[PDB]
């Protein structure tokens, strides 16, 4: 149906060094989706059952900005990543055929890679989603499809019981969200210097010291505010003495009660 | 439509019940005292009425009450609430016909007097202990279906049971006899009957509370 | 441990390899029935068919026993592991499992040709028990789980730790007085613990300071 070719997804998007200042953590998911990806033979020498991914949980911060970058680094054949609302809606019985015919063109394109977003919706009456899940989680333990292709959950809550006491057979590399020290966000800050003209005299030093507790969210919306405010100000340069209230006002109004 | 049986001293009742329930019982429906201490919120009362109403609506039906010593406190309070929907529907205005309930107890003590009234209860057997020669006649009755060695010797077997239950002596000798068919051998030794029955029998005083 | 899992390897393998037909596989907490049974699989080495408890729950329960027994009828001999029977026979749903209960004995008592593929119960504890499940046919292997030690912690873990590459120089002893206060799963996560840092490690073989590593890594 339209799920099947909307769901390939092209035209790629955020690359590698706009993590959000993990500099241990983005290898501890980085050897799963490109050491593997260099050669198959590789990791299935290795041993017995090779990783098949990594776990992400916790605060949102900067998440579905590591999946874009899972996109980027795609070297051959623009992948895909499968979200959380398909799998749950109305008329039952289009799930289970769903997922089978995207684990099928899974089959199909040798060796894809599949990405699964928002778990917590499929995830924890509930009987129809009883079988999106245990459907899910049956077909990934099956061997049919493939046992080394890719497995990532990007969600917020960890609180779903049953994929938690499923998840230790075959899922493994449960991380943090790892927020970043004070000199994780210049990093960030240097490869976001293609926004809304950011100035030679701004430093990204000082805007990384004028913020702290300033995770891939906050920045994000100091970023968000600085283009918007940037727009608004019918200004077409970006100076830090022109925004840096915008800066201090985004992490300190909105820091305030959160 | 009531009944009581307590054997405070000795046992025996399951055979009796198990051995008629087990050969006609015209239905099969058991009811544990173990459905109504409820620990969620206490709507057990529709559960009364509801299994009891299809309790009536067929009209074939024996119900059986084991271990009520715990549950006759005479936590408590949805217990009287039953047992008010068993004054209610025992002795109440329904369709209070054929269908039979019998109850199972341990001490005459705290049997809820109530309860003891006729009509909740109507006749009442004391049993009495298994007596060595009452188990070595109830062991020859209840050695007929099963099959054994040409050697046989029930001293050992009726010497070494002293104080134990009719049922577990039934259960724990065909337990020995289905410990003796493992290798599949067609005759049965009563060696294995000394060593299964002992054991397993000192796992049910062990287990004998 | 061993004369349990020699009770069970002989209930589930004497009549693979009358025939003993029902096993209640209960015990304390701590030790991993369900994964002491699939080691017993791993030797068994036929089909390990799994089932839950409250997958009964979905008159749905008295189809999955018609269709376990109709695998078990024509489906070649396999391992159906059956696990927490007691929190679905609690002596209106209830009652409905009751009756698949019933019809489960029922049909543990009246067929002949139960003496093809088995099925293993297991419980975690034995207070709702059904009185009626005395017959050969029906559960009759109870058996008891001793408290583990440190050794019997090294088999499972070798069981569980024997076809990785581990460097064959291993003590067991150091782990094995290392791991207190754990279960099973607390050692899976010990071994799969040392299996995480073998890629970025370089060594593909495991080795022996991994184990007490990931024993101070992660507990």
């Amino acid at each position: 149906p339209t799920v099947t070719m909307m769901q390939v997804e092209e035209k790629p998007d955020v690359t590698y060094s706009d993590v959000g200042g993990c500099k241990e953590q983005i290898e501890k998911l980085r050897e799963v989706v490109e050491t593997p990806l260099l050669h198959p033979e590789r990791f299935v020498n290795l041993g017995i059952e090779p990783p098949k991914g990594v776990l992400l949980f916790g605060p949102p911060g900067t998440g579905k900005t590591l999946c874009a970058r899972a996109v980027a680094n795609r070297t051959d054949a623009c992948f895909i990543r499968v979200i959380g609302s398909e799998l749950v809606q109305k008329y039952v019985g289009e799930g289970a055929r769903m997922v089978r015919e995207l684990f099928e063109m899974a089959r199909t394109k040798k060796a894809c890679l599949i990405f699964f977003d928002e778990i917590d919706a499929i995830g924890g009456g509930d009987n129809e989603v009883q079988r999106t899940m245990l459907e899910l989680i049956n077909q990934l333990d099956g061997f049919d499809p493939r046992g080394n292709i890719k497995v990532l959950m990007a969600t917020n809550r960890p609180d779903t019981l049953d994929p938690a006491l499923m998840r230790p057979g075959r899922l493994d590399r449960k991380i943090e969200f790892s927020l970043p020290d004070l000199e994780g966000r210049t990093h960030i800050f240097k490869i976001h210097a293609r926004s809304m003209s950011v100035e030679r005299d701004i430093r990204f030093e000082l805007l990384a010291r004028l913020c702290p507790n300033s995770t891939g969210a906050e920045i994000r919306s100091v970023c968000t505010e600085a283009g918007m405010f940037a727009i608004r100000a019918r200004r077409k340069i970006a100076t830090e003495k022109d925004f840096l209230e915008a800066v201090n006002k985004v992490i300190k109004s909105y820091a305030k009660f959160s | 439509k009531g009944c009581l049986l307590y054997g405070p001293p000795g046992t025996g009742k399951t055979l009796l019940a198990r051995a008629v329930a087990s050969q006609l019982d015209c239905n099969f429906l058991k009811v544990v005292s173990s459905s109504i201490v409820d620990k969620y919120i206490g709507e057990s009362a529709r559960l009364i009425r509801e299994m009891f109403n299809y309790a009536r609506d067929h009209q074939p039906c024996i119900i059986f009450m084991d271990e009520i010593d715990a549950i006759g406190g005479r936590a408590d309070r949805e217990i009287q609430r039953t047992l008010m929907e068993l004054l209610n529907q025992m002795d109440g205005f329904d369709t209070l016909h054929r269908v039979k309930m019998i109850m199972a107890t341990n001490r005459p003590d705290t049997l809820d007097p109530a309860l003891l009234r006729p009509g909740r209860l109507d006749r009442k057997i004391h049993i009495d202990l298994p007596n060595e020669q009452a188990r070595l006649d109830i062991l020859k009755i209840h050695a007929g279906p099963i099959t054994k060695h040409g050697e046989i010797d029930y001293e050992a077997i009726v010497k070494l049971s002293d104080g134990f239950n009719g049922a577990d002596l039934r259960n724990v000798c065909t337990e020995a006899g289905m410990f003796a068919i493992r290798a599949d051998h067609d005759f049965v030794v009563q060696e294995d009957f000394m060593k299964a029955v002992r054991k397993v029998a000192d796992s049910k005083k062990l287990e004998s509370k | 441990l061993d004369k349990q899992i020699q009770e069970l390897v002989e209930a589930i393998v004497l009549p693979m390899n009358q025939p003993p037909k029902g096993v209640l596989m209960y015990g304390p907490p701590g030790t991993g029935k369900t994964l002491l049974a699939r080691a017993c699989a791993a030797q068994t080495k036929a089909t390990f068919l799994k089932l839950a408890g409250p997958q009964l729950v979905q008159g749905d329960g008295a189809k999955l026993v018609r269709d376990a027994f109709a695998l078990a009828k024509e489906k070649a001999p396999s391992i159906i592991f059956i696990d927490e029977l007691d929190a679905i026979g609690t002596k209106a749903g209830d009652r409905e499992v009751q009756r698949t209960m019933l019809e489960l004995l029922n049909q543990l008592d009246g067929f002949q040709p139960n003496t093809q593929v088995k099925v293993i119960a297991a419980t975690n504890r034995v207070d709702i028990l059904d009185p009626a499940l005395l017959r050969s046919g029906r559960l009759d292997r109870k058996i008891e789980f001793p408290m583990p030690n440190e050794e019997a912690r090294a088999r499972i873990m070798q069981i569980h730790s024997r076809k990785m590459n581990v460097s064959p120089d291993v003590n067991y002893e150091e782990l094995a007085r290392c791991t207190d206060d754990f279960n099973g799963a607390q050692c899976k996560a010990v071994c799969v613990e040392a299996g995480m840092i073998a890629l970025r490690r370089g060594a593909t073989e495991l080795t022996h300071e991994d184990y007490m590593e990931g024993i101070l890594e992660v507990q």
